[PDB]
């Protein structure tokens, strides 16, 4: 419907790519570095959501340059979207109170 | 790089008991180990993954536990199929390490080696040579001496002996000895003999014939 | 059906190369990785490097020296290694296996065995081995084939094309100028024989040969 | 009250199975696991395994052979554990107990001794212990009873159906043709008996018998 709905919908997808890409990419960039851990696929995309949701425990990590910048992708790509939400929710509510305040 | 110690690296055990691997990791690993078995002339073969989960074919007598940095790979009542090389590996660091690997060796009942002796063929004569072949198999102890005896004499020269491992049906040993000589030498004697002296009695197993 | 398929030897003179094979068959996905593991004669398994075919990215054991190279052939499934300037330390038992990406080597291949040395190929001559006429038999009856003068190693031995396994002894091969010899002797009752055929099948991969012999009482 | 209630004894045939039973009274809550620990005579505590019966979800000690299935009944808070295919290592004394959720096991029940064999159940014989004619008695006089020729353990020895505990030693059991023989001592003040009446009472839950014995000087 609404350009915010929508964008909020693009913005999850094109998330989940990232996430998907990312774990792959991480894996690549990773392997053939002595002592690094994010080197198998299923512990990659686990670290790739809590990498875009930004709560980092700090079980893994990269530790190759190839493996950071895909890592401040996929940090970014998940910052963006959940903000993109965040401003989605807020048109909503912004539209109905000017609704309730007859304008 | 991760340091994987698999100590001792042969274990006796006897037929039925409970046997259990040990593979110890330099630094902690999570469950991070999986283990392989080969058999003598074979390629590994999966067993456990990610130190305990069941790998689908695998009997159910096979099991593994630990995290951190000890794991260990338990067989439950051991048998022959079960003699082979067993090795852990870890893929929590890059890059994959593997274990030295430890040996599974049975201790079964003594058992006398069945002894029989081969004159040489025809087509290998008709190349100008002779060889005589004995087996001794399916003997436990492993320990046993062979001797061989051209004509009533003892003959040391051209003797070339190979003993298999433990095998993996009996868990038994056996082993072959083979005289080889030219056409012409083995024209010159009558009679061929193998002896094979084992633990599992006082006088000589003995095996022979007559070239006419 | 086997999963990975290697050929089973390769003859190297001293400081030349040679390129092994690792055809690969069943589920492939872009997340698969196909490693190298050599293992010397008596020895344990040794990590040689992995290769991601999807991509063609590849690593190496940074502890020993490099002696190979990784390739991938995406159409014809195949992964390759090029082990350069060799030397008798390189002779082993060299196996693919695939990793789905998940840490483990799920499937090995056969293993190619490579023996580094300035000897020439040599088929093996096999010949029968029957009891003699004075030999008295029990319950069982024990016979085989020798097979001898052959190079390099391995040689693979079956009887009846493999559907006789029970009552089977291989043994370890010895080596005397620049030759090897080895025996195999195999168990039946005695009453099956010979009234039911036993033949010995000897497959020498160096020499792309396999020959039959029957095993027939002496006349 | 007890918050755990297990059955005292089980005697199991070898390659036999059997189903031990834990009754939880007292708060019960979602969060609550119940536990089994397995002590062989004279050695320490070992885990078994735990079970959440808010939603029945299982887990076992993966270091030791799984001869135990879990399981439990909401309605009537019972938690259940089928030992299978017994051999005599598995005779031992076998306890539940609870843990909130916070890692501690706060109750435990009082255990089921349970006895791998072929050998028959067998109540005790119970013999009076009293002095001869010749003793002489001092400030004290010591009394007991002899429970023989049961099988198997345990037996619960108490005296004055428990409310006389001060001066008593129950000597542990000695095995001797498939049976076992134990005795329970007790030391009284010398004036108090026989005025004050002194009974041994002997229970053996594995044949559900619980007699007692009068202890009167000999006539
Ligand atoms: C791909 C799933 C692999 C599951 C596995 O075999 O791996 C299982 C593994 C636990 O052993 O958990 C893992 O790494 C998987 C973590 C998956 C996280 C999914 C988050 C979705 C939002
Ligand atoms: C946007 C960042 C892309 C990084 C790709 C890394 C590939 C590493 C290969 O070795």
């Amino acid at each position: 419907s609404a350009l915010h709905w929508r964008a909020a919908g693009a913005a999850t997808v094109l998330l989940v790519i990232v996430l998907l890409a990312g774990s792959y990419l991480a894996v690549l960039a990773e392997r053939g570095a002595p002592g690094a851990q994010l080197i198998t696929y299923p512990r990659a995309l686990w670290w790739s959501v809590e990498t875009a949701t930004t709560v980092g425990y700090g079980d893994l990590y990269p530790v190759t340059l190839w493996g950071r910048c895909v890592a401040v992708v996929v940090m970014v790509a998940g910052i963006t979207s959940f903000g993109l939400v965040t401003a989605a929710l807020a048109t909503w509510f912004v539209g109905r109170e000017q609704e309730r305040r007859g304008h | 790089d991760i340091l994987l110690t698999q100590s001792p690296a042969i274990l006796s055990v006897s037929p039925g008991e409970r046997v259990s691997f040990s593979c110890r990791a330099s630094q902690s690993i999570g469950t991070d180990i999986h283990w392989y078995q080969q058999r003598t002339n074979g390629s590994p073969r999966l067993l456990i993954k990610y130190a305990s989960e069941s790998i689908s074919g695998i009997p159910s007598r096979f099991s593994g536990s630990g995290s951190g940095t000890d794991f260990t790979l338990s067989i439950n009542s051991v048998e022959s199929e079960d003699i082979a090389n067993y090795y852990c590996q870890q893929s929590n660091r890059w890059p994959f390490t593997f274990g030295s690997g430890t040996k599974l060796e049975i201790k079964r009942a003594d058992a006398a080696p069945t002894v029989s002796i081969f004159p040489p063929s025809s087509e290998q004569l008709t190349s100008g040579g002779a060889s005589v072949v004995c087996f001794l198999n399916n003997f436990y102890p492993k320990d046993i001496n062979v001797k061989w005896k051209i004509d009533g004499s003892e003959r040391q020269n051209g003797v070339l002996n190979s003993w298999t491992d433990q095998d993996s049906k009996d868990s038994t040993y056996s082993m072959s000895s083979t005289l080889t000589l030219t056409k012409d030498e083995y024209e010159r004697h009558n009679s061929y003999t193998c002896e094979a002296t084992h633990k599992t009695s006082t006088s000589p197993i003995v095996k022979s014939f007559n070239r006419n | 059906q086997v999963q990975l398929q290697q050929p089973g030897a390769e003859l190297v003179k001293p400081g030349a190369s040679v390129k092994l094979s690792c055809k690969a068959s069943g589920y492939t996905f872009t997340s698969d990785w196909i490693h190298w593991v050599k293992q010397r004669p008596g020895h344990g398994l040794e990590w040689i490097g992995e290769i991601i075919p999807s991509y063609g990215r590849a690593n190496y054991n940074e502890k020993i020296q490099k002696k190979a190279t990784l390739t991938a052939d995406k159409s014809s499934s195949t992964a390759f290694m090029q082990l350069s300037s060799l030397t008798s330390e390189d002779s082993a038992v060299y196996y693919c296996a695939r990793e789905r990406g998940d840490g483990y080597f799920a499937v090995w291949g056969a293993g190619t065995t490579v023996t580094v040395s300035s000897a020439k190929t040599t088929p093996p001559s096999v010949y029968p081995l029957a009891p003699g006429s004075a030999a008295q038999t029990n319950s069982m009856v024990t016979l085989g084939c020798l097979v001898k003068g052959y190079f390099p190693e391995p040689v693979t031995v079956t009887w009846n094309s493999g559907s006789l396994s029970s009552g089977v002894h291989t043994f370890p091969a010895v080596l005397q100028s620049d030759l090897y010899t080895l025996s195999s002797s195999v168990t039946v009752p005695s009453s099956s024989w010979p009234s039911e055929t036993v033949t010995c099948n000897v497959a020498h991969p160096a020499s792309s040969t396999k020959v039959d012999k029957k095993i027939v009482p002496r006349d």
